[PDB]
RNA sequence: GUACGUGAAAUUGCUGAAAGGGAAGCAUUGGAAAUCAGUCUUACCUGGGUGAGAUCAGUAGUCUCUCGAGACUAUGCA
RNA sequence: UUUCAAUGGCCCGUCUUGAAACACGGACCAAGGAGUCUAGCAUCUAUGCGAGUGUUUGGGUGAUGAAAACCCAUCCGCGAAGUGGGAACGCCCUUGUGGCGUGCACCAUCAGAGCAUAGCUGUUGGGACCCGAAAGAUGGUGAACCAUCUAGUAGCUGGUUCCUGCCGAAGUUUCCGGAUAGCAGAAACUCAGAUCAGUUUUAUGAGUAUGUAAAAUGAGAGUU
RNA sequence: UUGAGAAGCUCAGACGAGUAGGCAGGCGUGGAGGUUUGUGACGAAGCCUUGGGCGUGAGCCUGGGUCGAACAGCCUCUAGUGCAGAUCUUGGUGGAAGUAGC
RNA sequence: GCGAAACCACAGCCUGGGGAACGGGCCAGGC
RNA sequence: AAAACUUUCAGCAACGGAUCUCUUGGCUCUCGCAUCGAUGAAGAACGCAGCGAAAUGCGAUACGUAAUGUGAAUUG
């Protein structure tokens, strides 16, 4: 269910695991590796991630975030409980219908994992991040 | 993530009017087959009626074990005497006129759950499909010469009397291709099922969708395959027939128009379902190929290796036996002179008395 | 191209010609104690897929073609471009009044037709 | 109908020239040797000369009556008799075309020896006997002049009982 | 569109497919090799060329993306010439800047379409055997009545 | 043919062929006998003659799409 | 296909047993004939939404079957309640090499992830894979007989139905019917610049061997 | 060079016992939704056959005979779904046997 | 003349050896 | 060694009733309704059908009478 291909039926998922077969074997990067190997996952092994965390992520320590894309293969929830949202340029799988207002309304942009291959086909200046596991 | 802005409206007649409907945005809903067909396999099973054996069959007898030893099988035999069920087993799934494994119960799980996001879902990915000519080709449906997908008729088709009147709109927008194509379909069911009110199967003509009645059902219901349908409780037993998309569908004007209120948008509520919006797809553009073959991605890719690539040694030679392949492997051999006379003319024979006696003794 | 066939004999079940009840459809043995299980020297041989017969020429017929059963006129003319790498094969089911427009459409396509003969006579 | 219209997989290019038959050292011109199989079986001919793959061979005509044929070089065994004087006749008539098959030709129209089967009969051309004509001539001088080569000829090898043929040289 | 409608098509159903054992094939008629492919389905192939015969006319059909939602103008047709090699050349000139495997496939549709026709033309001038259907029916009856004869 | 649609297997009778020193028995390889699939040259290339006709006209119309693309009609067959 | 010749070929299943010996079951054929349904629980996967989530007690509605589909008022259930190594990235610049930063998950050192449905698997109840053990009790009929509870009770007996392919034991340490472990797989992790071995050495010591420490040879290894 | 069912095509090397058990992909049966503009009185299904073919196999296709009204391939759904055994159940039928015997 | 039933894997010469009985099947000998 | 007898194969004839096809039957679910008896019920018996195999119908007015409706049958 991890290995070689998804065990998703999920068209638009296969859609996605063809174009960053492309990527991983046709450049020498390894965030297409990486990215790819995550489409395969499960949905336990691909925890959301919230909006919380992103903008904590991001402006971090020294913060100096610039502008690099947050990648996550997974979902985007929503932190209602952070009250003002910084300005973010996040690619996801999914994105909650909250968190996706909460974003664009604050400023930056969502994007899909397609949108962002076309913006980044390397993952240069991405801040590749991961859902804490424990749950 | 770009699609035909609008669609024509066609007359009575057949012929196309000045108005136009922008296309709604539940025609650019992902198309989810295994989502539709998951959902479809849940709903068909929702109007089925329960059966079982009666709850006595194979007890109804009397019967005791006659004993162990007695050279035949302990199963219990029916008492009495007088008729042949003296000695004949029951109570068992082997015995004839015995308990079959298992009885079946009426309190099986008949009805199935979904989620009613999923349910509306699968009605919106099934909706988009019907706007696809290819997948309602691929269905079965005889569209080759409709005028467009989505067929939009006037309103004026929602107060249509006669079937008579019906039928001349079809043949109008050439759809009458697909009612001819279920009236030659019609065959005798193979298997029971004919002997359980399921005679005669056929296949599925055009959908009508209608958004206020006039007639327009009465008007069509005759018609062999079609099925008229109401835009505000669309179907998905209707919209993906066996699970399958691209379903053959007809709308009026009307029904056109309030599917932005039913399904809404993917950014606004939908007005006639309550906290609604469209789902989200995972890919913005579904096109692989432009991705992949796109200047963006084209321009930091490594040159390609070749497509399949030649054998090199298909077969193992032997440098020994052939010298062709010797004189690839060793560039030396074409000068090695094998055989050099050293003891020309000399010859001195070295052993000395010492080593001779040595070598000479006992 | 040649097509070679590993084994042509079929795979009896085992005590099948010793019994009526028991068929000659293969079953493996599933007997601890069975000599045939345990492939001792006489017992029979049993399928396994070292027996499978060359990819390329799987599904051959002897004469170098793919059988490809037809129905109606319309599955014959699906050979338009395969004429050479299949042959059709009316159904058995197939009347006769559609097995002689099937085999005259095969002779305009270039397609063989294995049973092309059956439930027709000549006129010349 | 030109255009090709399967995959039509073209076949690699071969490496295998063909390269001259290189014929044993005994099968010399002027050899009396014994033909092995065909027809002639055990009859005694004299080599002419050596085609690219086979033997132009003939018995002469009044001594055997073997034709000149060709004759494959395994089906013969190269006996060890006296050669014969062969540089007086011309051989560059004996060509593969010279012996090749008549083609199988002739529009019959229908009916006639098509249908009521009134076909025609082969015959060898006295061009061929001419041909033939001369090789004895050249040839019997040759043969008379050293003794029992014509009886030799004439007559027919065969195997006797207690006869080794590893063992016996021809 | 293309990559969604082959998935939905070439992988969950389509009403064209034959399955046979070593191949899949399509019943579609406007398909150029007669298989089930990613290259050659016409459904799932947005710009698309074949070559279809009518009462002896062979025809080469073109569509292009941008017609894809009005059915009935879909599929654009040309005459192709008697002559084989104006036939060839105007395929050439009607799909010009197509992809090369493209134009191959509707090149060799137009060779077996031609051989076809000529086959048919062939028998034609031949005088071959009519076929007449043997019935179940009368063979009982003529045997039986034969044997009481 | 009311021993009644279809009419399997076990089993029985007759007929034919083959085999047969106290088993059959199956497998592997062939022989013999019987019996089958199992097929063919018929087309390509290149003419020339003769006429034929359109997708050819130093041609005229109509219809459906959209100039030119299909369907036909009349005439010529250079 | 039949038959002949040469060579080979102990009757199948069950139980037993290292193995067999066994003892069982098998006159023959046809048809029937055994892990099912359902409630709960847990893992895993898929799907929907996501700090939420679950329409179907019910109401609204559904003219072409109206037991379907479609819609949702109020509740309620379940959830919410600094330093190192490191994925990935940018910048270099002797450029590879490395260095300089930013450092997810997770592990070492002092910024909620659920809920619902479906399937898989395991498990516990119901008759619970099928056939199997004297009954007992209630109520009747003339100690006996009959009907029902009953599908009563089974650790035990016999049986348990298609194919192919790939993995593949153990048959026992240890405490003590067991909890461990071992053996065999699955998943997630970190690593080939790291470790490992029914290995052989070297030498230190200790008493020809011994253990330990550090050269050859082979294999990428360690985990949870 | 056309060889993109990217679930395809292609290249290379190694390897092949197997009980309990683990895992994967397939064959077949009854019924259901869809489909094949499917097959059928010019013969459906079934059965018979020393006819032919396909598959490693489960099985499948087909000729001939018999027969007489229905039936199948593909995607999905579903289950009272596959037998040689149970001193299995029901039915039929044998050797013992024209025997014991009456 | 009328007429069963038990039983029924299949069989049916010995001699030895064949370790587990092995003789009724296996191996070497006779028939 | 041929016959007989035995065995094997095939043909035909028996035996048997499988399979296939269906079917005025069962089973299950849902919906509407409320109607036995001293004014003799349920049940049992005995009779009547020109014959009815039974079975059904009926009660000495006996496979029914009166009345109404359809309008020409009954039937082996």
């Amino acid at each position: 269910s991890q290995r070689s291909k998804p065990a998703s039926e999920n068209v638009y998922l296969k859609l996605l695991v063809k174009l960053y077969r492309f990527l991983a074997r046709r450049t020498d990067s390894r965030f297409n590796k990486a990215i790819l190997k995550r489409l395969f996952q499960s949905k336990t092994n691909r925890p959301p991630i919230s909006i919380s965390k992103i903008a904590a992520l991001t402006s971090r320590k020294s913060a100096s975030s610039q502008n690099k894309t947050t990648v996550v293969v997974g979902t985007v929830t929503d932190d209602e409980r952070m009250l003002t949202v910084p300005k973010l340029s996040i690619a996801a799988l999914r994105f909650t219908k909250s968190a996706r207002a909460r974003i664009l309304k604050a400023g930056g942009e969502v994007l899909t994992l397609d949108q962002l291959a076309l913006r980044a086909p390397t993952g240069s200046n991405t801040v590749l991040v991961r859902g804490k596991k424990h749950a | 993530a770009a699609a035909r802005p609008t669609v024509s409206i066609y007359n009575k007649d057949g012929s196309v009017s000045s108005e136009t409907l922008a296309l709604p945005f539940v025609f650019k809903a992902p198309i989810r087959p295994d989502l539709v067909r998951s959902v479809h396999t849940a709903v068909a099973k929702n109007k089925r009626q329960p059966y079982a054996v009666s709850e006595k069959a194979g007890h109804q007898t009397s019967a005791e074990s006659w004993g162990t030893g007695r050279a035949l099988a302990r199963i219990p035999r029916v008492g009495g005497g007088g008729t042949h069920r003296s000695g004949q087993a029951a109570f068992g799934n082997m015995c004839r006129s015995g308990r079959m494994f298992a009885p079946t119960k009426t309190w099986r799980k008949w009805h199935v759950k979904v989620n009613q996001n999923e349910k509306r879902y699968a009605i919106a990915s099934a909706v988009a499909a019907s706007g696809v000519p290819s997948l309602l080709l691929a269905r079965g449906h005889r569209i080759e010469e409709i005028p467009e997908v989505p067929l939009v008729v006037d309103d004026a088709v929602q107060s249509f009397q006669k079937t008579k009147e019906a039928v001349a709109l079809l043949k109008e927008i050439k759809a009458y291709r697909d009612v001819i194509k279920v009236a030659n379909s019609r065959k005798l069911r193979a298997g029971k099922g004919k002997l359980r009110n399921r005679r005669h199967v056929q296949r599925r003509g055009p959908l009508v969708v209608f958004n206020e009645d006039t007639g327009i059902v009465k008007a069509f219901r005759n018609i062999p395959g079609v099925e008229i349908v109401n835009v505000r409780r669309l179907n998905l037993l209707q919209l993906a027939p066996g699970g399958h998309l691209g379903r053959f569908v007809i709308w009026t004007k009307s029904a056109f128009g309030l599917l932005d209120s039913v399904f809404g948008s993917t950014t606004e509520v939908a007005q006639l379902k309550k906290n609604y919006f469209l789902p989200e797809n995972i890919i913005s553009n579904a096109d692989v190929t432009r991705l992949i073959n796109s200047d963006e991605i084209q321009s930091i890719v490594k040159a390609a290796g070749p497509s399949r690539v030649k054998r090199a040694h298909v077969q193992k030679k032997n440098p020994l036996k052939n010298k062709a392949v010797l004189s690839r492997l060793n560039p030396y051999a074409k000068a090695y002179k094998a055989n050099v006379k050293i003891n020309s003319e000399k010859t001195p024979k070295a052993a000395g008395e010492k080593f001779l006696s040595v070598l000479h003794e006992n | 191209v040649n097509i070679i066939k590993k084994r042509t004999k079929p795979f009896k079940r085992h005590q099948s010609d010793r019994f009526k009840r028991v068929g000659e459809s293969w079953r493996k043995p599933r007997g601890i104690d069975s000599c045939v299980r345990r492939r001792f020297r006489g017992t029979i041989s049993m399928p396994k897929i070292g027996y499978g017969n060359n990819k390329k020429t799987r599904y051959c017929m002897p004469n170098g073609l793919k059988a490809f059963l037809v129905r109606n006129v319309s599955d014959v003319e699906l050979l338009l471009m395969h004429n050479k790498t299949y042959a059709a094969e009316i159904a058995g089911n197939v009347s006769a009044r559609k097995r002689v427009e099937i085999v005259e459409k095969a002779r305009a396509l270039g397609v063989k037709v294995t049973n092309a003969g059956a439930k027709v006579r000549s006129q010349e | 109908k030109y255009y090709p219209a399967y995959r039509e997989n073209v076949p690699k290019k071969a490496r295998k020239a063909v390269r001259p038959t290189k014929l044993r050292a005994s099968l010399a011109p002027g050899t009396v040797c014994i033909l092995l199989a065909g027809r002639f079986r055990g009859k005694r001919v004299v080599v002419l000369s050596q085609l690219e793959d086979t033997l132009v061979v003939t018995g002469p005509y009044k001594v055997n009556g073997v034709p000149i044929r060709r004759v494959n070089h395994r089906y013969v065994i190269a006996t060890s008799a006296p050669k014969i004087d062969v540089s007086g006749v011309s051989v560059e008539k004996f060509t593969k075309a010279y012996f090749a098959k008549q083609k199988r030709s002739g529009p019959v129209k229908k009916d006639e020896a098509f249908f009521a089967e009134n076909a025609p009969k082969n015959a060898l051309p006295a061009e061929r006997i001419a041909d033939q004509k001369a090789v004895d001539a050249k040839l019997l001088p040759a043969i008379k002049a050293i003794p029992n080569m014509k009886e030799y000829l004439a007559a027919s090898f065969a195997l006797s009982n207690g006869d080794r043929p590893h063992l016996m040289k021809f | 569109q293309d990559e969604v409608i082959w998935q939905v098509v070439g992988h969950e159903f389509c009403s064209y497919r034959i399955k046979g054992e070593a191949q899949n094939f399509c019943r579609n008629e406007y398909n150029v090799t007669g298989l089930c492919n990613r290259q050659s389905c016409p459904l799932a192939n947005s710009r698309y060329a074949t070559v279809r015969e009518d009462n002896g006319k062979l025809y080469l059909y073109m569509k292009t993306i941008e017609r894809a939602h009005f059915p009935s103008k879909l599929w654009q047709r040309i005459k192709l010439s008697k002559n084989y090699a104006k036939a060839l050349e105007q395929i050439d000139q009607q799909l010009l800047y197509w992809p090369g495997r493209q134009i191959h496939r509707c090149k060799q549709r137009l060779t077996r379409l031609t051989q076809y026709l000529l086959k048919a033309r062939r028998l034609a001038l031949k005088h071959q055997p009519a076929l007449i259907p043997i019935k179940p029916k009368q063979a009982h009856r003529e045997a039986s009545r034969e044997r009481k004869a």
